[PDB]
């Protein structure tokens, strides 16, 4: 953009890519098994009362993940946002066996009700 | 997991398949009713089939096509594509494809809607309008503020009530220069939303107070059109009216022009003296 | 009355299946032309998915709002206007089962 | 201000006989400047008929 | 008025037939006028002589032999106008003469079976299928041949491509991958470049040895010598390799289609093909394409020469065969007639498909008639081609310009099976030979750029579609008159120079002088330059043509200035432009605009609707005039009488002018005296300032005309009749119903007036219980009818001008099923400018009216003579046309030396030229200001002070010598006009041309409250007389999400469009001034969870604990 | 084999139709106005009858079908709705029962309540329409509060200006 | 695979 004349903020290209790396991998397990990816401050839960409140260190050690703009949306919590754009045959297949409760957060999501 | 196996279907309701009268007599039906129907004939054909006696190779066979039959409705394709007798080798839409589909259900459902009190004309510039406001065609306005003005009419001698107010307008003819006095007060402090063509930032909506005014074209302010990328060479905007005391709040108090004047983008104003000022004030 | 804040998508038991269903559509009879009303127990009968009118009844035995919660003696019709005939469901009762192609062709066949 | 032909009923019409059309002659009239003396004449309708 | 043109380059030719395209096309397609003695066998003959010979001979009984004689099509059915009175389409009638032969005695011949119904040319070149005219629109691809590209994705060897069309017919392709493999695909699979020719009959050692001694290449050819040791029983091997599962012996079968008839096509033996073949790759033909089933054994002279190029362009220069798609000597161009004629030999297929099956139908002999022929097949084929082909579109008569450019269109997109959507950028960009064949300026600037465009000047389709460009002769540094109209492809083996050279007559006139050797810009000399360009005008197209100085101005602007000619509205005042190019005489007198004189004579009489002439040869014929006709867009067509009565007249002159036409030259728009500076903000970006003066003279006024239509259709519930009853309320509404039903003519109808009544049942079946009351109380017995009655749709209705009403026992006229009775109407209306409309001049500069200024104050100049628009500066920088400021300097001079001039396109008018007549202008503007009594102003002199200290006037000369500087300079001194005080710094102003554009259905600026509503989508929508909703879409969503704007966007979710119980109860509010409701749920949310229910899913919302809540508010429960 | 079922006798009627339809092409060079078919079929042909048979041999359409440039234009959302009472008539329905319902109280609930329940509740009997009371009653007070109702009415207009 | 074969096949 510089090079083009565009002066944008640094700020919403962060906001961006910060969303490329909300997941990462998993090779230390507790709850589910080992090779998953999975939303990088989800894990900073379960590690988080898994060491402090709840005892038994059982270290959930992961792994930096980094993923396209493209994916990290393409899969994410709720279902309603993944049924979109992806494979809206899919995403419902799965979210649908496993009993999926969407908490309604983001707009896109909860524009749709 | 013993749900996965199918025994029972759930049929989609029927004014979602309607059957409807055309032209002539034609009619019209959700291409949905199809596959039902090869579905129930199938289902039915077994159970007769079933009670008459049973050969094996025929048992099966319906079997198969009452299978593919369960296929069609929830999701044609996936093996093999279901056709409405030879007029059209379409694939008659499944369920599936009414959920995804080239266009549509989640997918149309964040394409668009059609807004009830909106409208659309032509933009010409408005130099003496201040940011704040824009001129909006009278003939429009009263449109567009139709039910606003209704009653507005009965507080006022115009008209008795409604129904009236509403024959009152019917035609272009029998308006009392009464109704625009009416219409002018209706309009005293609430505004609109004005739209552009690519609707690429926030600013890409912005509302004013209108001035009501005649004729067709519709009048934007010159700093803002800088925000919308709207030049004059036939650039059409849209206009949309906020309902509730809310979204008249928020419109008005931080949707207005003269609200959001530095870019999202850069802390660089977006309100600037653009080309004819600058030549001015240069010069 | 409360706000809705969580959706869920679920599997469909077939005891649930009948929960929303209303009648068993039994047979492909659309509409018959004579009287462009529902044939018989088919797709579009009022008793499986609901009355094509207003307050109104079908044979009009109650025809207001004053019993508006009720249903109709000799015939079955509770009513508030036309959009139940669009929101009912109907079910039909399959011989010997079959699967849904959506689990079963899945790139991982879910049941494979 | 106004114009009658006889056996003409809208603007847009041609009469026989006659090169121009309704719209030409309206308009060869707003080229017509007359001239009346007193304020006792506030509407003047003018006559003219000619044939072959 | 005098007229002076500039440039010199002689114009040795004068332009081409514009239509010839369509006219000429159509004419070999169809040869019609000439008996079937005459040569031109080519469309329609030949499409029948293609199909005509039906050979039947046996499984069970045949011998089958129907023979094509002679083809005869005559009595056209009706007429054109009345095919446009009634809704007809003007086809002519044809029958071909036809005899079926037996294997028994006797031959029995029925003369005559019409069947299909063609449609006819007008005399410009535009059809008239239904109602409306309509235009087919030429195409373009890769014409049928041979070419070698490079291969996809490994960078070693590129791989030969052999082109059929039709689409049956094989696609071949010869490649070769070394470690074992070599590939020649007909249909997809591969196999060896060699088993063929042995089947042929090339052996391994003549083949080798003679073809690639010098291509080493041999080698992979003798290969596999267990196989090539066997000839004719490679035959059957290759079919072996096939892949069904077929009987070895089929003796000479499947080798005659890749042979002499179908497959290959059935083109012309000596070009459509043989011309890519000689020159390109190999020599000769032995029969259209490869062909021969005289002995058993074939005869292949093209399938051993394209290996033969392959072997010779993998090994060096036997010349360098590389052949780039985009050359217009490969591009081919497709002239109605072909167009046509395809579509008639499809039917031609289908006839004979169908009467194939009734050889064995009929009993005995007695066959000839009917049990051949059913004329269904070619009726529908044609005719759907003419309806709705892609091809075949509505006529663009906004004004004959437009129309008659859209008659010499060339497009993509179409058939379908050509260039269709994907592909694009190689073909979009302007290819280097679209030299004089294509104009690089034409193509619409949109989505679809690039693949529509109108050809050139001088370009015409020769022989077979390639748009060939003249092109002068100049042997040695001698250049002649004569020329030759080249192939895209012989172009680049000459080194060809511009026009613009100095010439001295034959001579060159420098050593150093430009020319371009194939798409290279290259500085050659005199006795180098062996062709030169014919004209600057054949580089581009007529549209364009018509630009003044068109050197001046940015290719990329002078698009849009040449597609605003094409919306260009004709005025009731038409004007030609103070400053033309050369065309606009030939544009008129080409497309069919103004009435020209045959031969010479007088004038008898001078109708407003005819003018019988009388010509010297002892005849006279009358000429009527389209008074005032509907153009398909809705712009009139008049035709005015220039000529007098008792006139001699030189033949081909001018009797009436066209549509827009002021004296035989184009007119569009008006000239106006023009001010370029900037007003307040009423011309900011690209807005205009106009002077009430020109509303006050009828100048910017144009006539429309919408046909409003309605049906009296039959319900079951009772036929809906048309009658002045209009069952609830008024009689004055029914004024201008005069006629009983219908609206009396020369009425003016506003919106919301009835323009025809109609009476409908109310009810479906059944009728009201609560409206059964109502109407008992006041009045039971009351017209249990409803009232349908076509009105006038808001926007706007002028006076009725035509009715048009058929009844019960139809003429000739085709009433649809169902369809009653018809009622049109025809309406009028002067539309005048004002404000919304937008204008622009032939350069591009595109823009809106913003304020209509009272003459009192707008700019007005030293003599009281005021402008008339102001346009702004700041909109001629960026974009880059000064060609618009050069107009307007021309035009000053114009003005005060009342005179037009001719600017042609590169070689017009000159910068001192201009300077010169201004200079001529000074003493018009102020001589008579010397001699009438008076000098120069304290203003005059004033902005002269500021005018030197700015360094537009040499300081020390006297003012009267400082202005002409100044005036020579293009600009004048301006006074306010609102003060009275100068406009410091000098003005420029002039005569320059602008035109009002059309108002599209568009324009008419929408707006609605409340409508209708889709059934299945609960969204609004609208068509007739309610406007619909505009789209709210993800990129507006955004925008509001953006915003803390959540209850607004709810709103347009909800209340807006789709909340079924939320927008009822929402009006309501509204009108009881209640305070808008909460909204309830979406119909998109519960037709969704429906949707999703219709699968085995399950989607239940749910509450703050896990709990249910309801979205579907009371109808889910059950019973 | 058809949507809209359609009896055997109708079946062999319509091939019938057709099959003349067929022979009816054969010579004349004109696809048959209604006018031959009910001639070439026999006893009681008429041109109602075919334009009637060959409506119902049409088979349905598409609801959803791709339009004009089949890119994404699915027939069924042109289609109009009817029972729905679009806004305009909501309104009606609010004045209407709230005026028609101040005009019932201020009345007898005699005579105008037989007529308003008699009319607006259940079917359409000037007789029947009365409890114990006889005719005489009925039009004597049905015609009196009826008209004293439309002329009070008359004078505050708010009726006037038809709700239809 | 696709249906009518396999049936053919099955009962032929
Ligand atoms: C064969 O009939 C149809 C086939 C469709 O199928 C499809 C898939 O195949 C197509 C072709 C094979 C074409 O060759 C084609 C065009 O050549 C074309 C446009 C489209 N041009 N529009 C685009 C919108 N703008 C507008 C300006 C303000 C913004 C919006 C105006 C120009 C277009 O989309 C085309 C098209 C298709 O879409 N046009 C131009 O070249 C042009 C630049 C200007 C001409 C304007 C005339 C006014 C116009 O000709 C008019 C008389 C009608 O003829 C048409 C509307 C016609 O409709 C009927 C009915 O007859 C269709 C072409
Ligand atoms: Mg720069
Ligand atoms: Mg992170
Ligand atoms: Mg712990
Ligand atoms: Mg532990
Ligand atoms: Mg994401
Ligand atoms: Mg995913
Ligand atoms: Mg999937
Ligand atoms: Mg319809
Ligand atoms: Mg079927
Ligand atoms: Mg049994
Ligand atoms: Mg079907
Ligand atoms: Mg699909
Ligand atoms: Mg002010
Ligand atoms: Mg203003
Ligand atoms: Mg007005
Ligand atoms: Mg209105
Ligand atoms: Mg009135
Ligand atoms: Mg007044
Ligand atoms: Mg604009
Ligand atoms: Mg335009
Ligand atoms: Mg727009
Ligand atoms: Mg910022
Ligand atoms: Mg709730
Ligand atoms: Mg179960
Ligand atoms: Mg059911
Ligand atoms: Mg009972
Ligand atoms: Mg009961
Ligand atoms: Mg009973
Ligand atoms: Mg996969
Ligand atoms: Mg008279
Ligand atoms: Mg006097
Ligand atoms: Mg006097
Ligand atoms: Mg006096
Ligand atoms: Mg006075
Ligand atoms: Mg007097
Ligand atoms: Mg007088
Ligand atoms: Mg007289
Ligand atoms: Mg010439
Ligand atoms: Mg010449
Ligand atoms: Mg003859
Ligand atoms: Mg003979
Ligand atoms: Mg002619
Ligand atoms: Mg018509
Ligand atoms: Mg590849
Ligand atoms: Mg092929
Ligand atoms: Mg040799
Ligand atoms: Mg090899
Ligand atoms: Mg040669
Ligand atoms: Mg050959
Ligand atoms: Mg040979
Ligand atoms: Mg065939
Ligand atoms: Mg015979
Ligand atoms: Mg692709
Ligand atoms: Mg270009
Ligand atoms: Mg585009
Ligand atoms: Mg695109
Ligand atoms: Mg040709
Ligand atoms: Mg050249
Ligand atoms: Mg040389
Ligand atoms: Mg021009
Ligand atoms: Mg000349
Ligand atoms: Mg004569
Ligand atoms: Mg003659
Ligand atoms: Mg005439
Ligand atoms: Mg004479
Ligand atoms: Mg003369
Ligand atoms: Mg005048
Ligand atoms: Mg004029
Ligand atoms: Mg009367
Ligand atoms: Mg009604
Ligand atoms: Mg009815
Ligand atoms: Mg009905
Ligand atoms: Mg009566
Ligand atoms: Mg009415
Ligand atoms: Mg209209
Ligand atoms: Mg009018
Ligand atoms: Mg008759
Ligand atoms: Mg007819
Ligand atoms: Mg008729
Ligand atoms: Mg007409
Ligand atoms: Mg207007
Ligand atoms: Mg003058
Ligand atoms: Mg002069
Ligand atoms: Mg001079
Ligand atoms: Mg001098
Ligand atoms: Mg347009
Ligand atoms: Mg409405
Ligand atoms: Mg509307
Ligand atoms: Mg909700
Ligand atoms: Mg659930
Ligand atoms: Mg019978
Ligand atoms: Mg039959
Ligand atoms: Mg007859
Ligand atoms: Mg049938
Ligand atoms: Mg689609
Ligand atoms: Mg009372
Ligand atoms: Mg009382
Ligand atoms: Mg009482
Ligand atoms: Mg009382
Ligand atoms: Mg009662
Ligand atoms: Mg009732
Ligand atoms: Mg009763
Ligand atoms: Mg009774
Ligand atoms: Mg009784
Ligand atoms: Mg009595
Ligand atoms: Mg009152
Ligand atoms: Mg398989
Ligand atoms: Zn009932």
């Amino acid at each position: 953009y510089r090079a083009q004349g565009v002066k944008l903020h640094d700020k919403h290209i962060e906001i961006v890519v910060r969303q490329m790396m909300k997941y990462v991998e998993v090779t230390d397990p507790g709850d589910s098994r080992l090779l998953e990816g999975q939303v990088l401050e989800k894990w900073d839960v379960e590690a988080l009362n898994e060491r402090l409140i709840a005892e038994g260190k059982t270290p959930v050690a992961w792994k930096p993940l980094l993923m396209g703009v493209t994916k990290s949306a393409l899969s994410t919590k709720s279902w309603l946002s993944a049924a979109s754009f992806q494979n809206t045959t899919h995403v419902l297949t799965e979210a649908a066996i496993a009993g999926k409760k969407d908490e309604l957060i983001g707009l896109k999501e909860n524009v749709i009700l | 997991p013993e749900w996965m196996i199918l025994e029972a279907v759930p049929v989609l309701p029927p004014d979602l398949r309607p059957m409807v009268q055309v032209d002539g007599g034609r009619f019209a039906t959700s291409d949905l009713n199809d596959l039902y129907r090869r579905l129930i004939n199938r289902n039915n054909r077994l159970k007769k089939l079933l009670a008459q006696g049973a050969p094996e190779i025929i048992i099966r066979n319906e079997k198969r096509m009452l299978q593919e039959a369960v296929d069609a409705l929830l999701d044609n394709g996936r093996r093999g594509a279901p056709v409405t007798n030879p007029g059209s080798d379409r694939p008659l839409r499944s369920l599936t494809d009414i959920l995804s589909g080239k266009q549509g259900r989640f997918r149309q459902n964040l394409l668009g809607k059609r807004v009830d009190y909106s409208g659309r004309s032509v933009i010409v510039v408005g130099p003496q309008l201040k940011l704040h406001q824009c001129g909006l065609p009278k003939r429009m306005a009263l449109e567009l503020f139709k039910p606003f003005l209704l009653k507005k009419m009965e507080e006022k001698g115009i008209a008795p009530n409604v129904k009236a107010a509403r024959r009152m307008l019917e035609r272009q003819r029998d308006i009392k220069d009464e109704v625009w006095d009416a219409l002018e007060e209706v309009i005293h402090g609430k505004v609109v939303l004005l739209n552009r063509a690519p609707t690429l930032h926030r600013l890409g909506i912005q509302a004013f107070q209108p001035v009501l005014v005649e004729g067709q074209s519709i009048q934007l302010h010159p700093l803002v059109c800088e925000a919308f990328n709207a030049d004059f060479d036939g650039d059409q905007m849209a206009v949309h009216v906020p309902l509730s005391s809310f979204a008249q709040a928020e419109a008005r108090i931080q949707m207005l022009s003269a609200h959001n004047l530095l870019s999202p983008a850069s802390g660089e104003p977006l309100a600037k003296p653009s080309r004819d000022i600058i030549l001015g004030l240069y010069y | 009355k409360k706000e809705v804040r969580k959706v869920r998508i679920a599997l469909a038991s077939p005891e649930k299946i009948r929960s929303w269903s209303y009648g068993e559509v039994e047979k492909p009879e659309t509409i018959n032309y004579r009287t462009l009303k529902p044939e018989r127990d088919g797709l579009f009968d009022e008793r499986i998915f609901g009355p094509i009118k207003d307050y109104e009844c079908a044979c009009g035995k109650y025809k207001r709002q004053r019993f508006e919660g009720k249903v109709c003696e000799r015939c079955g019709v509770e009513v508030t206007k036309s959009i139940v005939r669009r929101y009912r469901m109907g079910h039909i009762e399959l011989a010997t089962p079959a699967a849904h192609i959506w689990f079963v062709k899945d790139v991982p066949s879910k049941i494979g | 201000t106004s114009v009658y032909i006889e056996d003409v009923l809208h603007e847009f019409s041609t009469i026989p006989g006659v090169k121009e059309d309704v719209v030409e002659i309206i308009l060869n009239l707003k080229e017509l400047v007359v001239r009346f003396l007193n304020p006792s004449l506030q509407t003047v309708t003018l006559l003219l008929k000619a044939e072959g | 008025m005098e007229i002076k043109r500039f440039g010199r380059i002689r114009e040795v030719i004068p332009l081409p037939p514009l239509t010839e395209i369509q006219v000429e096309s159509y004419r070999r397609a169809l040869q019609a006028d000439v008996p079937p003695e005459k040569r031109e066998n080519v469309g329609i003959q030949a499409a029948f002589r293609e199909t005509f010979p039906i050979e039947e001979e046996d499984k069970g009984k045949g011998g089958l032999v129907l023979d094509f004689l002679e083809y005869r099509l005559g009595e056209p059915p009706f007429p054109q106008d009345e095919c446009r009175e009634k809704d007809l389409t003007y086809q002519a009638p044809l029958y071909a003469r036809l005899q079926l032969i037996h294997k028994d005695t006797g031959l029995i011949k029925e003369d005559e079976v019409f069947l299909g119904h063609i449609p006819l040319m007008t005399e410009d070149g535009s059809f008239i299928i239904n109602g409306a005219d309509r235009v087919i629109v030429s195409q373009i691809h890769r014409s049928p041949g041979v070419y070698f590209t490079p291969d996809p994705a490994r960078p070693g060897r590129y791989i030969a491509s052999i082109i059929p069309l039709p689409k049956r017919g094989p696609w071949i392709d010869l490649e070769v991958e070394p470690n074992g493999v070599v590939s020649m695909k007909v249909n997809k699979r591969k196999f060896p470049l060699v088993l063929l020719l042995r089947v042929l009959g090339y052996d391994q050692e003549t083949l080798a040895r003679e073809l690639g001694a010098y291509g080493e290449l041999v080698q992979g050819l003798m290969d596999e010598s267990v196989f090539a040791m066997r000839p004719e029983e490679a035959l059957i091997r290759l079919f072996t390799l096939l892949r069904p599962g077929d009987p070895p012996k089929r003796d000479k079968a499947v080798a005659y289609v890749y042979g002499l008839i179908a497959d290959p096509r059935r083109y012309d033996l000596g070009e459509a093909g043989r011309y890519k073949a000689e020159e390109k790759l190999g020599i000769r033909l032995s029969g259209r394409t490869l062909a021969r089933f005289e002995d058993g054994e074939f005869k292949d002279e093209v399938f051993l020469p394209t290996l033969r190029y392959l072997f010779a362009l993998t090994a060096g220069v036997p010349g360098h065969e590389v052949d780039d798609i985009d050359h217009l000597g490969n591009r081919r161009i497709r002239t109605v007639g072909e167009l046509m004629t395809d579509q008639f030999r499809v039917g031609l297929a289908r006839l004979a498909r169908g009467v194939r099956e009734r050889m064995l139908m009929g009993s005995e002999d007695s066959l000839t008639p009917a049990k051949l022929v059913n004329s269904r097949p070619l009726e529908a084929a044609i005719r759907e081609f003419f309806s709705r082909s892609q091809l075949s579109q509505f006529k663009d008569e906004t004004n004959p310009l437009s129309s008659l450019r859209h008659k010499r269109r060339i497009s993509a997109l179409g058939p379908g099976g050509l260039t269709r959507e994907r592909a694009g950028f190689d073909v979009r960009d302007v290819h280097r030979t679209h030299y004089g064949r294509i104009c690089p300026v034409e193509t619409p600037e949109g989505a679809n750029i690039g693949l529509i465009t109108s050809l050139a000047a001088y370009a015409r389709v020769d022989e077979l579609g390639f748009i060939r460009t003249p092109y002068r002769r100049v042997v040695g540094g001698v250049v002649t008159d004569e020329v030759v109209y080249m192939t895209a492809t012989e172009e680049d083996r000459y080194t060809i120079a511009q026009a613009n050279t100095p010439l001295e007559g034959n001579r060159i006139a420098a050593e150093r002088v430009v020319a371009r050797r194939k798409g290279e810009p290259v500085i050659v000399s005199p006795e180098e330059v062996e062709f030169m360009d014919v004209s600057p005008k054949q580089v581009f197209s007529v549209n364009t043509n018509l630009i003044p100085f068109l050197e001046h101005d940015d290719a990329n602007r002078a698009l849009m200035g040449s597609n605003m000619q094409t919306q260009a509205v004709p005025l009731i005042r038409a004007q030609a432009p103070v400053v033309m190019t050369g065309l606009e005489e030939r544009v008129v007198r080409d497309s069919l605009a103004a009435l020209y004189a045959e031969e010479d004579g007088e004038v008898a009489k001078v109708d407003g609707n005819r003018i019988v002439v009388r010509y010297e040869d002892g005849r006279l014929v009358e000429y009527p005039l389209r008074r005032f006709y509907r153009s398909n867009q809705g712009t009139a067509l008049d035709q005015r009488p220039r000529v007098v009565v008792g006139q001699r007249v030189r033949k081909g002159d001018l009797l009436a002018d066209g549509p827009a036409s002021e004296n035989g030259f184009l007119a569009l728009g008006q000239n106006v005296l023009v001010a370029i500076m900037p007003f307040d903000g009423y011309n900011f970006e690209d807005a205009i300032v106009i002077s009430e003066e020109l509303l006050k003279r009828d100048f910017y006024t144009s006539i429309h005309i919408e046909r409003y239509e309605i049906e009296a259709r039959d319900t079951k519930l009772g036929p809906e009749r048309i009658t002045r009853d209009i069952p609830h309320l008024s009689e004055a509404a029914l004024r201008d119903l005069d006629e009983e039903g219908v609206v009396r003519i020369g009425a003016e109808v506003k919106p919301g007036d009835i323009l025809v009544g109609r009476t409908s049942f109310k009810g479906e079946s059944e009728p009201t219980p609560e409206e059964r009351l109502l109407r008992s109380i006041f009045g039971e017995k009351a017209r249990d009818v409803k009232d349908t009655s076509l009105r006038v749709p808001p926007g706007e209705g002028g006076i009725v001008v035509r009715t048009v009403r058929l009844r019960r026992g139809d003429p000739g006229v085709e009433l649809k099923p169902g369809v009653r009775e018809v009622v049109r109407v025809y309406v009028a209306q002067k539309r005048k400018l004002q404000v919304g409309d937008k204008l622009a001049n032939r350069h591009g500069n595109k823009g809106v009216v913003a304020k209509i200024l009272p003459v009192e104050d707008m700019p007005h100049l030293p003599d009281g003579t005021p402008v008339d628009v102001i346009l702004n500066p700041l909109g001629v920088p960026s974009r880059m046309n000064l060609g618009q400021i050069l107009e307007t300097h021309l035009g000053l001079a114009g003005y005060f030396l009342g005179q037009r001039y001719i600017s042609p396109i590169f070689d017009g008018a000159k910068e001192p030229e201009i300077k010169e007549l201004l200079a001529q202008a000074f003493e018009v503007y102020f001589g008579k200001r010397k001699g009438e009594g008076f000098g120069v102003d304290k203003r005059e002199v004033e902005v002269l002070r500021r005018a030197e200290k700015l360094g537009l006037v040499t300081p020390g000369k006297t003012p009267e010598e400082q202005l002409k500087e100044l005036f020579l300079q293009g600009k004048v001194v301006l006074y306010d006009g609102r003060t009275g005080e100068p406009i410091e710094g000098p003005i420029v102003v002039g005569q320059m041309f602008i035109m009002k554009l059309y108002h599209m259905v568009e324009d008419k600026m929408h707006a609605r409250s409340t409508g209708p509503y889709s059934l299945i989508t609960q969204q609004p929508l609208g068509g007739k007389a309610q406007f619909g909703g505009q789209r709210f879409g993800e990129m507006e969503v955004w925008a509001l999400e953006a915003y803390g704007a959540a209850h607004t966007l709810q709103e347009m979710l909800t209340l807006k469009s789709d909340d079924i119980e939320g927008r009822n109860a929402a009006y309501e509010a509204i009108i009881k001034g209640e305070d808008v409701p909460e909204p309830s749920v979406p119909e998109s949310f519960r037709v969704l969870v429906k949707e999703l229910q219709a699968l085995a899913l399950d989607v239940q919302t749910l509450d703050e604990k896990d709990n249910p809540v309801d979205i579907f508010e009371g109808l889910a429960s059950k019973r | 084999a058809r949507t809209i079922r359609i009896p055997v006798h109708m079946v062999e009627t319509i091939n019938k139709l057709s099959r003349t339809a067929r022979q009816l092409q054969q010579e004349l060079g004109r696809e048959p106005t209604y006018e031959e078919i009910a001639e070439a079929m026999g006893p009681g042909w008429d041109a109602k009858r075919v334009e009637e048979t060959l409506k119902i041999a049409q088979e349905p359409v598409s609801l959803e079908t791709p339009i004009g440039d089949e890119k994404d234009s699915f027939y069924g959302d042109f289609i109009p709705d009817e029972h729905l009472p679009s806004p305009v008539d909501a309104a009606t329905q609010s004045l209407l029962s709230e005026e028609l319902e101040k005009a019932l109280s201020k009345l007898s609930e005699r005579e105008a309540m037989v007529l308003k329940l008699r009319k607006g509740l259940i079917d359409g009997e000037e007789v029947g329409a009365f409890f114990g009371v006889t005719r005489e009653r009925i039009r004597q007070i049905e015609n009196k509060a009826l008209r004293k109702l439309k002329y009070h009415e008359s004078r505050t207009r708010k009726l006037r200006d038809f709700l239809d | 695979k696709i249906s009518t074969s396999d049936p053919v096949r099955q009962y032929l």
